[PDB]
DNA sequence: TCAATATCCACCTGCAGATTCTACCAAAAGTGTATTTGGAAACTGCTCCATCAAAAGGCATGTTCAGCTGAATTCAGCTGAACATGCCTTTTGATGGAGCAGTTTCCAAATACACTTTTGGTAGAATCTGCAGGTGGATATTGAT
DNA sequence: ATCAATATCCACCTGCAGATTCTACCAAAAGTGTATTTGGAAACTGCTCCATCAAAAGGCATGTTCAGCTGAATTCAGCTGAACATGCCTTTTGATGGAGCAGTTTCCAAATACACTTTTGGTAGAATCTGCAGGTGGATATTGA
């Protein structure tokens, strides 16, 4: 009945992580906790861009989180902006900016 | 009258409006026919699944709106503000695009 | 079918510049839309030449949307949104 | 004649739903948190792989996916991750 | 123990250039070429495997790995060295 | 082997190299080889070019510089280490014709 | 201790970087890219030094880190 | 009195330096560099020697590479004399900043 | 150009620090046999993709007009290159001692393995419902008097 | 200092394309008994890495001058935004034919697993050398009159 998620007290699958750690190649064989450490990791990580993105949705009015405000999110948060500087968020759009120069006298 | 807006405050209505939306802003026909052009110079009878032109689409405008950006960069640093294809070179040279 | 050709003028000036606004760009000089294919053009001839490699390396005619996904991880273009 | 593909969706969900009760995610939405969950997942997985070769070690350890984040997460991200693991693993042994 | 293509790398230097001569850290440089490019090319070959649903990276790989690795001409003559050592080897 | 497929560069080495690599479950019997000659080949593609560097400038020795001076001086060589950094390399001479007096 | 990065030195760099005039805010400017650039490769190389559970920073944990920051480093795996 | 037009050296000075391979900045003042910043993450710290010679290369080669495209960029703006505004444009566009 | 500086540059030359060649042992690489199996050939169901048809109204084009930008210039305050000085901090060269990477050698704990249960997820139908598309005043913002 | 002229803002409405749920099967964790390893933990090496010590020699730091470069102002042709009228063609929706992904099987050609036999390639001396490091002497490229 314990799942090795639950025995972590983790939201994502971390039997799921274990398995594709073995079959990704990375290494001949892997540890016990390893999965369990990652798949913290991924759900830390996740549950970060949840946290602004839901606000995001706030903000707008929207009760469904949609692209648009996860790169809002990403965008406003230096950290998250770093980690996926080189991602591009499809439907995602710009953060709005206008140099100072181009605004009118 | 007629009411005419001076140039510059069309301009940067667009700029307002464009940046709040996300919807691509190349029409899909011609991406999809351009795309498969080039795509049939590299490998006749070629099927594409629709979402792979959405891919290449969504990537393709993403990278030129980003390269505007580092472009009107150029332009500001030369104290102009009309992006050049001069303002461009710089900024993919820099980039590493074509050093 | 049909003979494509010269579609890289599918391209239309208006949108060249919507793509500009949204990037901020406020004055664009006139030679700019033709440059802008000419980047563009060779953008995703890139994009494309690597995708369709991956996709003659399964056999296949088909160009999947993974096939999209790892050209752009190639070339750094990292994309989200389309092939988890 | 099925097919079943596997994506993070059930997780990602129950996740949205400990932060914001109220708030929902659409379609694409989601496909988009399915690719970051899985980006991260090949950095992370992929630096480990690298430092237990750098190290002529045969097993990836919680201890290497740990400094796999160090290298790959910034600033507090990186804090609050390694953080977050470890109360997962500790836990998780004495289960 | 700790190895290397040093070996190689001069008998190659000889073959093209018999009366030149390599200096340590020239040497030491195209020690690293070799890593990396070997790095390169097997690890892309290892994702077409991957992505393929494939547990086994065949001469293919490491071809489709070069056409996606190297420009233009290197490219092909690349591919070509690499299809005409094959045969060789399965010749006799 | 790699005196069967007519290589100087170590076939075994690299198998070797390939099934501890972490790079996929088994490595077919040919890939290896060519790998190798692709190995072999590059490096060659880089000596002659590196080699002519030398005696462009009254050497015997190839170093450092006379390997920039070949990879920078190539179109693709470049492209393909256009984000590595020789050791003890120097820059190729260049002046900005603007900077240059009249 | 940055200070040690002499306006001199400097110079020479952006000399062989094909630069005819120097600014003077530069020399300020250069040793601050200059820290964060060290302090960026160190840290990371540090990291996997630890990790080894050495003391001494070997060249392999330079070049290592190099390598994530995209910066690779040639001749230097002997 | 000879005096040299101002600027005919630094072209001198330029075709000196390219020509050259061996490192710039003085060696002792860098070590010293390395060691004071990795000590504000590690204590009781061992640069194998190397290792300083690698984090040099790497460094000096870097800053030189910024330099050539931060005169293009005070090149651009007409100007001839690099500026620290040049160098921040040349960091923004590559992604640095 | 003429001339009076300073600067490079080949033309040769002499030893020492790297180079390259030797001379011999372990760690691999190559063999021989017996095992496993991964994915190529061979169908074959069925999503998905390529296509064609029609209507229409969202836009791309083109031509005017002229606002205000960019590019050309003019002009002089002052920043920063060329220099000749005076000094100290970098070079280096051992020499010695000692923290410390690197090796071996037992092995206890941690993994891998091969089955056998037992769910937790994913692939559809069945219920909901944000909010995409429009509608209209209420606000600003702009540009002309 | 005003006032039309518009484009933008917000709140409100309401059905339906796009989530949310609700159930069943089953591929995949999970639970256990075995069959290996793995990578510490003590033990010692020879490293290489700091540490002083101790001179000279560039190489750095300064204070002077003033060449010419960077900025601030003007000026004006004309490049490019704002508009408006035209009518093209991109969009929308549906409907099919069928090409060709993929899901299953069938099975050798091929990669792996041991357990040995042979040879190659890394080391540390041993026997060369290429370039460095200085030296003239004479064009070269600058710069003042
Ligand atoms: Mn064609």
């Amino acid at each position: 009945a314990k799942t090795r998620s639950s025995r972590a007290g983790l939201q994502f699958p971390v039997g799921r992580v274990h398995r594709l750690l073995r079959k990704g190649n990375y290494s001949e064989r892997v540890g016990a906790g390893a999965p369990v450490y990652l798949a913290a990791v991924l759900e830390y990580l996740t549950a970060e861009i949840l946290e602004l993105a839901g606000n995001a949705a706030r903000d707008n009015k929207k009760t469904r989180i949609i692209p648009r405000h996860l790169q809002l999110a990403i965008r406003n948060d230096e950290e998250l902006n770093k980690l996926l500087g080189r991602v591009t968020i499809a439907q995602g759009g710009v953060l709005p900016n206008i140099q100072a120069v181009l605004l009118p006298k | 009258k007629p009411h005419r807006y001076r140039p510059g405050t069309v301009a940067l209505r667009e700029i307002r409006r464009y940046q709040k939306s996300t919807e691509l802003l190349i029409r899909k026909l011609p991406f999809q026919r351009l795309v498969r052009e080039i795509a049939q110079d590299f490998k006749t009878d070629l099927r594409f699944q629709s979402s792979a032109v959405m891919a290449l689409q969504e990537a393709c405008e993403a990278y030129l709106v980003g390269l505007f950006e580092d472009t009107n960069l150029c332009a500001i640093h030369a104290k102009r503000v009309t992006i050049m294809p001069k303002d461009i070179q710089l900024a993919r040279r820099i980039r590493g695009e074509r050093a | 079918r049909k003979v494509l050709r010269d579609n890289i003028q599918g391209i239309t000036k208006p949108a060249i510049r919507r793509l500009a606004r949204r990037g901020g760009v406020k004055r664009i000089s006139g030679l700019i839309y033709e440059e802008t294919r000419g980047v563009l053009k060779v953008f995703l001839e890139n994009v494309i030449r690597d995708a369709v490699t991956y996709t003659e390396h399964a056999k296949r005619k088909t160009v999947t949307a993974m096939d999209v996904v790892y050209a752009l991880k190639r070339q750094g273009r990292t994309l989200y949104g389309f092939g988890g | 004649k099925r097919s079943r593909k596997e994506s993070y969706s059930i997780y990602v969900y129950k996740v949205l739903k400990q932060v914001h009760p109220d708030t929902g995610i659409s379609s694409k939405a989601m496909g988009i948190m399915n690719s970051f969950v899985n980006d991260i997942f090949e950095r992370i997985a992929g630096e480990a792989s690298r430092l237990a070769h750098y190290n002529k070690r045969s097993t990836i350890t919680s201890r290497e996916i740990q400094t796999a984040v160090r290298l790959l997460l910034p600033g507090e991200l990186a804090k609050h991750a390694v953080s977050e693991g470890t109360k997962a693993v500790t836990k998780y042994t004495s289960a």
